[PDB]
């Protein structure tokens, strides 16, 4: 099988000390990330969800995402639509739809939907959630 | 030039302090933490001392419902401002001394929401 987890990964060039894995980083960088040359892989996904008499308010808890991620929600069945992030401290109000980009090293957000079922969509990286085509794609 | 404060807010109340006969051309620095209870900083700098509890307070009363409600009037209330500019939800900020006069510092509580269950600022 495969196997998952984090990793730490140091790299020299002309820096024989490296392959004792202890090397110190020091001067001039000469590599660096090859997937921010081209469009971030986007996510999608979509959930039908109802608010019953005495469950009209939902909420949900969304991955972690990185600096410069951005993030896309829409409601068609109106109910209102905010988006807070773990403690709670808004970020976005619904206009539905909503948007939001981040500016944090580590951004945890929760997504409100409060008032009948209605069809949510969201989606990361993904500006094409008005007309997605593709089947729910990524994680 | 550096300065130490301290204080305790209570219900968003503010502490104005005083920054008598600044010269154009200096720079202000200003940083503000959190050392007990669940105070969210917010720090502002204005030339001429006004409360801003009457107009934060129809922030409130209108409950980007939040955020850019806060953002238009804190960009009228002050010349500068941060929210959470440091460590978590500490604020820190730069500002260049436009003329040459005194200001105010203005040190409080921001509006925010620290629940799951339901929206309340
Ligand atoms: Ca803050």
């Amino acid at each position: 099988t495969y196997t998952t987890g984090s990793f730490q990964l140091i790299l020299g060039l002309n820096a024989p000390q490296v392959i004792s894995g202890e090397g110190e980083p020091e001067g001039e960088v000469f590599a660096s990330l090859a997937s921010l040359e081209i469009k971030p892989e986007a996510h999608v996904q979509e959930l039908e969800i109802r608010l019953d008499k005495d469950t009209r308010y939902l909420t949900q808890h969304t991955r972690n995402l990185q600096p410069g991620d951005t993030f896309h929600a829409l409601v068609e069945p109106l109910p209102r639509l905010r988006l807070t992030d773990s403690g709670g401290k808004p970020l976005a109000f619904g206009l539905v739809e909503l948007n939001y980009t981040c500016d944090q090293d580590i951004c945890e957000l929760v997504v409100h939907v409060d008032g009948a079922v209605y069809r949510l969509l969201v989606g990361i990286n993904a500006p094409n959630l008005r007309e997605s085509g593709q089947t729910p794609v990524g994680s | 030039r550096v300065q130490h404060f301290t204080g305790y807010i209570e219900d968003g109340r503010g502490i104005f302090y005083s920054l008598p006969d600044m010269k154009q051309g200096d720079i202000i620095y200003a940083s503000m933490q959190n050392t007990g209870g669940n105070l969210d900083p917010l720090v502002g700098i204005m030339a001429e001392e006004i409360d801003p509890a009457v107009s934060l307070g129809q922030v409130l009363e209108k409950a980007n419902d939040l955020i850019s409600e806060l953002t238009a009037v804190a960009d009228r209330i002050f010349l500068g401002w941060d929210d959470d500019g440091g460590k978590g939800y500490s604020a820190s900020l730069e500002f260049t001394i436009p003329r040459d006069g005194t200001y105010h510092i203005f040190a409080g509580s921001t509006i925010t929401n620290q629940r799951l269950d339901k929206f309340q600022p």
